């Protein structure tokens, strides 16, 4: 019995020598709640990607996550074992990776939530917007990813989400726009009628400041 | 989107091939880049132009007057026998 | 969703290789019945593409457009553009030239055929300024690409050659 | 391990030291006329280090001939002198069958152990007195001290890297604990703190580590002193000990101040020991047959009463995983405060003593006026 | 393997060991010779000492060291 | 030179030692006090309010409120 408590206490507390079997982990019960909860998601500044390819341009870019899980049987990025980055690595298998994300690559990173851009540019912008796109009322995540993927691939100066849209930060938003969140280029602004702020207010005013039809 | 994109009308600015590079581009095309449109043009804005409230004004001198306390109060810190020979020597070795 | 796009803008047929099911359940949730459409017609070659492509081009007398990460061709306006103004020359002298549309996964299998293509091609893309994003969604491209070489534009680009 | 040691009196490392011919003689010439010893050996030996010359000096494996036929033992602050030698022993020296000091010899640390996050702030949880000398711990029940048999097995020998806040090495634990003792560890951050702190731990008249327990059924008196000689044999699987109340050739003594805080029914009771040697499960096995009641939680000695109907009341008899009744609550440290009385460090029971005290009503948190400080 | 080891100059040090052990030991450190001091490695008897001189040209008792300088007899031009 | 709303002429003087924050100090304490002379003499004047560079100095302010 204490060999048994003793294996799961360092099970719990990682530290290396062993990998993860149960979901009822520490971590594994973290993903999922930041995968499902979107209000959890929001109060931890967190989110959970996948795919090596992605989490490798993102390293490129200059995005790590503090937490990795790869699966078994598959190596360590050398973008993860190398000096400059702090991001920690666990193995998991593969029931848990599924259970942690509905689909597993064999890479999840649970990475930092890049600050939304201000919210002031758009009240009083020095430079004239061009073109400013404004997505309301999308139901499924995946037109919502590929929109913003579509946005990101033409350089809109501007993104809004208006009065009801996915969680941008949630896993199918990620994956249909593959870095479109971490990018800077577009800045992207989620107005919701229910947190204080006027969207028809703010786009009539962002009208008849920059002279936009 | 990609009828709207940014910058999709510059297909029908120009009518013709022979009417487009019939102009010829100026260094005052460059120029007129760096001049900002709506807002004015301003030289400089960095953090000093912050202006400061009495309460800030107190409170920056209450800091300063700590830091000032501090480093009088680290001179007698550091001043253990063995980190103030060390500052000694270095400042021999600097000297000479 | 690229048969349905490639429908509803009015293509008649649509070429699938190393396609995975054309009649998967997944599929035509997201058709909507367009492959079952009697004016939509689907084709299968038999480990022939390259034959199967070139006759079919050389015979019908149609120009083939790959959608290619190559930056040959990045102005996809401009390509059509120049489609739709043989296709009124040609009409003006009276045939009409269709538009080809190549869609592909791997550049590796691409340059494969694009060494092998007859006379004459072009790789067209889309204006991509942004160095962040790859490409976008084969199926986003492929839309462009139909909405690009539809073969109802034509009207509209001579209406624009007549306003220009 | 090419060279072998062995067990070496006065006698024989002097006729070994006469014997071997792996020495260097330097001569003092005008130059050095003067110069302390320990200054020669630092301006002549870069890579031997001051602590490691000072203790070559002062065992006496550096000495000094002065032509007088005689070897002249010196310490670091004595003088040299003209046309006489000093002998210092090479690298070669240390190849038979004598044991050389720590210092002289290059130990290697091989392979270091990477520690995460999680492993971090749990050991910055289990510190608890922080000091420029000592850093004192509390270690959690069933946690092994120092690595056991099986290598991928955790333990607190590996995780020293992540307690060294500003210290250029890892702090070195003082004395280990038993794998069930749910006590404080005391840990030294500089090597020359942890041999002054080494003599504390040795057997001892007054005690200055406080045990607290909780052992089924009542002893006979309230206070006493318990003593018994412990014999430790190898085994097929591990050890046997053998306690007797006779002395012997082999035997260790072990001794202890037992008293009897509060006592539940004669059915449990809460002692506390006060311990004067150190012996392996020596207050366990003291509770366990000479005050002849053994702790709640002891199935290595005496489980059929570690687990009894009595206290099956609280807790499942069938389970026989709750932690072993062994904490070591308080220690005393040589030293002083700003007040002048000595530092003594208390360590808080862990969750499961204390819900066990909060289901037989006595108070968790208590002071112990029996080692001041 | 020499038998007699000869006076070499004396290596450069850190910062923390030219760093004397203690600021009343900094005044000691002032006076010190930039060369080591010869010596031999091991334990033989007269001739072999005598031989091993001669053949570094080395002496090894600091009396005659001393007494015996280097020194060119021809005066100064 | 300064002239106001009024046309009254100011000078701040310039010696030496002072700074460019020292004449910005002077130039505005005699504004306030030119603006108090203009609503006592019954001037009215544009009050202060939220403007453009009121949020290009908001912008320096989240900056310093980020770094500490
Ligand atoms: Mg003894």
């Amino acid at each position: 019995a204490q060999r048994a408590l003793l294996m799961q206490l360092q099970q719990n507390v990682i530290w290396e020598g062993t990998v993860i079997s149960d979901e009822r982990h520490h971590l594994i019960q973290h993903f999922v709640k930041l995968r499902q909860n979107p209000k959890y998601r929001s109060s931890k500044q967190m989110m959970v990607v996948g795919g090596r390819h992605l989490l490798h341009e993102l390293h490129k870019r200059g995005y790590t996550p503090r937490h990795l899980l790869v699966r078994e049987g598959q190596q360590k990025p050398k973008w993860a074992t190398n000096t400059g980055v702090k991001t920690e690595i666990i193995r998991v298998d593969r029931h848990v990776a599924d259970v942690c994300s509905p689909g597993n690559d064999g890479f999840i990173g649970d990475f930092d939530i890049p600050k939304p851009p201000p919210k002031e540019s758009l009240i009083a912008n020095k430079q004239r917007f061009d073109r400013v796109l404004v997505l309301d009322n999308v139901d499924d995540p995946g037109l919502l990813g590929t929109v913003l993927r579509t946005a990101a691939g033409f350089h809109y100066d501007a993104v809004i989400a208006t009065n009801h849209c996915a969680d941008l930060y949630d896993h199918r938003v990620i994956r249909a726009a593959r870095g479109a969140h971490f990018q800077k280029a577009v800045p992207i602004y989620t107005l919701k009628e229910e947190d204080g702020d006027n969207v028809y207010g703010m786009l009539n005013h962002i009208l008849q400041r920059n002279d936009l039809s | 989107l990609h009828a709207l994109r940014p910058h999709g009308n510059w297909d029908y600015l120009p009518l013709h091939n022979n009417q487009e590079q019939q102009e010829t581009a100026s260094l005052e095309l460059q120029g007129m880049k760096a001049s900002v449109d709506i807002g004015p043009n301003r030289f400089d804005l960095n953090e000093k132009d912050l202006s400061l409230d009495e309460e800030e004004q107190v409170e920056k001198a209450r800091l300063d007057n700590e830091l000032m306390r501090w480093r009088r109060l680290q001179r007698a810190q550091g001043s253990d026998y063995d980190h103030w020979m060390e500052a000694e020597t270095r400042r021999i070795q600097e000297m000479a | 969703t690229l048969i349905r796009a490639a429908v509803e803008m009015g293509f008649e047929s649509v070429l699938l290789i190393n396609c995975l099911d054309p009649f998967g359940e997944k599929a035509l949730r997201a058709s909507e019945g367009t492959v079952f459409s009697p004016q939509f017609k689907i084709f299968e070659p038999g480990s022939d593409p390259v034959s199967a492509l070139n006759s079919i081009a050389v015979e019908h007398n149609l120009l083939p457009l790959l959608a290619l990460p190559s930056q040959k061709a990045e102005t996809a306006f401009e390509v059509a553009k120049n489609l739709h103004k043989i296709n009124a020359m040609r009409r003006s002298q009276e045939n009409h030239i269709g538009p080809l549309l190549i869609l592909g996964s791997e550049a590796k299998g691409l340059r494969d055929l694009a060494g092998e293509w007859s006379v004459p091609r072009k790789f067209v893309s889309v204006p991509l300024p942004n160095s962040t994003v790859e490409s976008l969604n084969v199926s986003v491209a492929g839309s462009i690409l139909i909405h690009a070489f539809r073969p109802a534009a034509e009207k509209h680009f001579v209406e624009l050659e007549e306003s220009a | 391990s090419h060279a072998r040691y062995r067990p070496l009196s006065l006698r024989a490392r002097q006729t070994l030291s006469e014997k071997s011919d792996d020495l260097q003689y330097h001569v003092v010439t005008q130059e050095w006329f003067g110069e302390r010893v320990d200054s020669f050996l630092t301006c002549h030996y870069p890579q031997w280090d001051y602590e490691t010359i000072k203790r070559l000096v002062q065992q006496g494996h550096i000495y000094r001939y002065r032509k007088n036929g005689k070897k002249k033992f010196t310490r670091l602050t004595d003088r040299l002198e003209f046309d006489e030698l000093l002998v210092v022993p090479t690298r070669a020296f240390w190849e038979k069958q004598l044991a050389p000091p720590s210092g002289v010899l290059e130990e290697t640390d091989g392979p270091k152990f990477k520690l995460s996050a999680t492993a971090r702030e749990m050991a910055h949880n289990m510190v608890l007195f922080k000091n420029e000398h000592v850093i004192v711990i509390n270690k959690p029940h069933g946690l092994p001290m120092m690595p056991t048999d099986d290598p991928q097995e955790m333990s607190i020998a590996a995780m020293l890297p992540a307690w060294k806040f500003t210290n250029v090495a890892k702090p070195v634990v003082c004395h280990n604990l038993d794998r069930e003792t749910s006590g404080c560890v005391v840990l030294a951050r500089t090597r020359n703190a942890h041999r002054m702190l080494g003599r504390m731990f040795v057997k001892r008249v007054v005690p200055n580590s406080v045990y607290w327990s909780f052992c089924v059924g009542k002893p006979t008196v309230n206070y006493g002193r318990v003593r018994m000689h412990f014999d430790i044999t190898r085994g097929n699987k591990g050890d046997i000990i053998v306690a007797r109340p006779s002395p012997t050739k082999t035997s260790k003594v072990a001794i202890a101040e037992f008293v009897v805080n509060a006592s539940a029914l004669e059915f449990g009771s809460f002692i506390s020991f006060y311990p004067l040697t150190t012996r392996r499960h020596q207050e366990r096995i003291m509770a366990a047959h000479a005050l002849r009641c053994p702790v709640l939680g002891d199935a290595k000695y005496g489980g059929d009463a570690a687990f009894p109907s009595s206290l099956s009341l609280f807790w499942d008899p069938e389970n026989k995983g709750l932690p072993l009744h062994l904490h070591h609550r308080k220690i005393q440290l040589p030293y002083k405060n700003t007040a002048g009385e000595f530092i003594c460090v208390t360590a808080p029971l862990p969750t499961q003593m204390e819900k066990t005290f909060k289901k037989l009503g006595w108070p968790c948190e208590v002071d112990d006026p029996l080692i001041p400080g | 393997p020499p038998i007699i080891k000869p006076p070499l100059p004396v290596k450069v040090g850190t910062l923390a060991s030219t760093r004397p052990r203690s600021p009343m030991l900094a005044d000691e450190a002032e006076g010190r010779p930039t060369r080591l001091a010869p010596s031999v490695f091991g334990r033989h008897d007269a001739p072999a000492l005598q031989r091993a001189q001669q053949e570094c040209n080395q002496l090894i008792s600091a009396s005659a060291l001393a007494r015996i300088p280097n020194t060119s007899p021809r005066a100064p031009e | 030179e300064v002239t106001w709303l009024d046309g009254t002429s100011y000078v701040p003087p310039v010696l030496e030692g002072a700074s460019s924050q020292d004449l910005i100090q002077m130039v505005m304490e005699e504004a306030w006090l030119a603006a108090d002379r203009m609503a006592a003499e019954g001037r009215v004047l544009n009050p202060l309010a939220i403007d453009d560079y009121k949020w290009d100095q908001l912008v320096v302010f989240k900056k310093v409120r980020d770094k500490e």
